[PDB]
């Protein structure tokens, strides 16, 4: 070895590690609003159902009627994912994001 | 001194090193765990759209 | 009356749904805007190792932020667009009606 | 006239909810491909780098 590199070596790491963790703390916000609106793009999925049952009552008539409940239920299941999703990648890339800010985080005490 | 920060920079390229491999499989469980979930999730609302494309 | 408050009821939903249109547009920018640079320093430390089987991973956990980036901004523009043209064009066709009303006034 | 204008306000009404029904079921198909293909491109891509 060569006592240059060794120190190369010292100021990218050190440099790389500070740029990655300020970066991990953006992408870690981005996911704060990310659980807050799933939430909530599923309140607009309830209202979105409502306006459907709420126009079944001022129409009856036989052949809308039935795509139109089948279409309430649709919109269900959709409501339904975005709420599934903020569980899906929304948990899953805040807990990693978290996680290697830990183990960065343990490189600066070194 | 010098000796020292020799064998604690190739302990820094081990710890790199390391570090880089698990990051990776950190991320790949991750990956799978959502890629099980969302493939079901998916398929449900595929077979929602088949339920009520038929109508 | 009926009418009224039926129609009511509908533009309300129509208002809230607008609002939740803006919000889902808006919080696409980051995650995929930041993952545009994380793709960038992560890549960049990817010079540093030149051990082939951390370099190649490393570039290629790279490669999958930028392909986070691609999609998750790409869905703006895939759905919420698409609701946000019907939902706008529901505000005036209610509007317009608002109008037939008057007229019967 | 204002009872035929009543009997258009009806017509129209009966018209517009027709419209209504379609407009949304459309609205939501045109979703559904797309949510899918979005999926599908993070599946494709999932596959690629866990082969690494």
């Amino acid at each position: 070895n060569k006592f240059v590199e060794q120190d190369d070596w010292f100021h990218d790491r050190r440099v790389y590690l500070d740029a990655l963790e300020n970066q991990l703390k953006a992408l870690l916000k981005a996911m704060d609003n990310m659980v807050a609106q799933r939430k909530a793009m599923a309140e607009a999925a309830a209202d979105f159902s409502a306006s459907l049952h709420a126009l079944s009552t001022v129409e009856l008539s036989p052949t809308l009627s039935g795509p139109l409940d089948a279409l309430s239920e649709l919109q269900l299941a959709i409501r339904d994912v975005y709420e599934r999703q903020a569980q899906q990648d929304v948990l899953t890339f805040g807990i990693i994001i978290e996680e290697y800010i830990r183990l960065i985080g343990s490189v600066k005490q070194a | 001194a010098r000796l020292l920060f020799e064998d604690m920079g190739r302990l820094l390229r081990s710890e790199l090193d390391r570090f880089e491999r698990e990051k990776v499989e950190d991320f790949k469980s991750g990956v799978e765990t959502f890629l099980e979930s969302a493939v079901e999730a998916q398929k449900e609302l595929i077979e929602k759209w088949e339920t009520f494309l038929m109508q | 009356h009926d009418r009224r408050v039926y129609l009511d009821a509908l533009e309300n939903q129509l208002k809230a749904l607008l609002k939740a249109m803006d919000n889902m547009v808006a919080q696409r920018k980051a995650m995929a805007e930041a993952a545009a640079d994380f793709s960038a320093s992560l890549h960049a430390l990817s010079t540093v190792e030149l051990s082939p089987t951390l370099s190649g991973p490393l570039d290629a956990l790279s490669e999958l932020q930028l392909a986070i980036r691609d999609v998750y901004e790409r869905q703006a523009q895939q759905d919420v667009l698409t609701f946000g043209i019907i939902i706008e064009e529901y505000i005036r066709l209610i509007g317009s009606v608002k109008q037939a009303f008057s007229q019967r006034q | 006239l204002f009872e035929d204008m009543g009997r258009l306000l009806r017509s129209e009404l009966d018209r517009f909810e027709r419209e209504k029904v379609e407009d949304f079921k459309s609205g939501v198909e045109t979703f559904l491909e797309s949510a899918v293909e979005a999926q599908k491109e993070l599946i494709e891509k999932w596959e690629t780098f866990l082969m690494q």
